């Protein structure tokens, strides 16, 4: 950091070395993943923090230590029925291998007759989504702070040949220091070439996903453009009542900016929300540096962000250990475990 | 306003992830 501030570009070799070491650490865990590191009876289930099509996330309390965790519970039969086996195996294998300050930590994983379990560190601050909708919109410095963390996170993830594919305020939690932690790796994939799966969230899909083209990591950079827009405007650049209408707007290319957007913000967004892949920022010869060197990020100290030395725009209210006040209420359902093993072969490596 | 149009839309709540 000190060098980067003193002489811009001098940190180049150091960043390269950092990523090289981070890749070595990742690959060791990637090649030999951890398995069966806890069991269900070691936790007390308290409250649901969020729900999905084939599972849910619960606040649990580790009986022996007293620590609180967010436990993702996935129904094996539902995963198979929805054809999500490989994606779930992707999620767990990647999560147990990664290590970055802006990614939620996988603490334990295990399975039983009925379910798959991923025990994550509990982030009590709630989703960015909740705060964003309530406040309406973030100021540009506020949005910039969050955006910078995503830029670094994608720099880290893309260096490991990982594509994230589900960026949205719903998947971004705010910690006790006011910093972002990325959650939900359900669509994350380790891929060197191109890939074809239609997945993500309608508002955040790049046009090449929509048009069944085959795509690469450039889709995460498009998604970043959508995120920054939504944070600063209070609404997405492409919205409608139904997904078809959203997809039509994305493929037209036309984006309108609120009058309060700065010239620098509009310029960055034009380069991120770019249909032409040979012109989209993050996908050019200089890669992520085109984004980091952009005028909108001129005030951003990139290393200081990584070191978490920058004062956050807001810190969420903390009421005590195991407080769920920053999370919405959900319908509670009893976690049932069958006496017969379901889908054993499909989930052998979990 | 665009804001009013967004608030009146059916997609201001949590948006589910999609796949086929
Ligand atoms: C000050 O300039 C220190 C010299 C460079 C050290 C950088 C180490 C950390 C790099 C953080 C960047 C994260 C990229 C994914």
């Amino acid at each position: 950091g000190n060098a980067a501030a003193a002489c811009k570009g001098s940190e180049q070799e150091s960043v390269k070395e950092f990523l090289a070491k981070a890749k070595e650490d990742f690959l060791k865990k990637w090649e030999t993943p951890s398995q069966n590191t806890a069991q269900l009876d070691q936790f007390d289930r308290i409250k649901t923090l969020g729900t999905g099509s084939f599972g849910r996330v619960m606040l649990v309390k580790h009986k022996e230590s007293g620590n609180h965790y967010a436990m993702k519970i996935l129904d094996k039969q539902k995963v198979v029925k929805l054809k999500q086996i490989e994606h779930t195996l992707n999620e767990k294998r990647i999560l147990q291998a990664v290590n970055f300050p802006f990614l939620v930590k996988l603490e334990f994983s295990f399975k039983d007759n009925s379910n798959l379990y991923m025990v994550m560190e509990y982030v009590a601050g709630g989703e960015m989504f909740s705060h964003l909708r309530r406040i309406g919109r973030f100021s540009e410095p506020h949005a910039r702070f969050y955006a910078a963390q995503i830029v670094l996170t994608f720099e880290y993830l893309h260096s490991l040949d990982l594509i994230y594919r589900d960026l949205k305020p719903e998947n971004l939690l705010i910690d006790q220091q006011g910093y972002i932690q990325v959650t939900d790796f359900g669509f994350a994939k380790r891929v060197k070439g191109r890939t074809w799966t239609l997945c993500g969230t309608p508002e955040y899909l790049a046009p090449e996903i929509i048009l069944s083209k085959g795509y690469n990591k450039a889709v995460d950079w498009w998604a970043l453009g959508v995120l920054i827009y939504e944070m600063a405007a209070g609404y997405p650049p492409f919205f409608a009542d139904q997904p078809i209408q959203i997809y039509e707007k994305i493929v037209s290319g036309k984006v309108r900016f609120p009058s309060h957007f700065s010239s620098d913000l509009k310029d960055l967004l034009r380069n991120l929300l770019q249909v032409d892949l040979t012109k989209r920022f993050g996908n050019l010869k200089n890669g992520v540096n085109d984004i980091k060197n952009h005028k909108w990020f001129a005030t951003t100290d990139w290393i200081a962000i990584y070191q978490r030395k920058v004062e956050a725009p807001f810190i969420p209210k903390f009421k005590g250990p195991g407080d769920t006040s920053n999370f919405d209420d959900y319908e509670e359902e009893e976690i049932r475990v069958s006496i017969n093993e379901k889908c054993g072969k499909e989930f052998t490596e979990f | 306003t665009t804001y009013a149009d967004f608030i009146a839309s059916g997609r201001t709540g949590r948006r589910a992830s999609i796949h086929d």
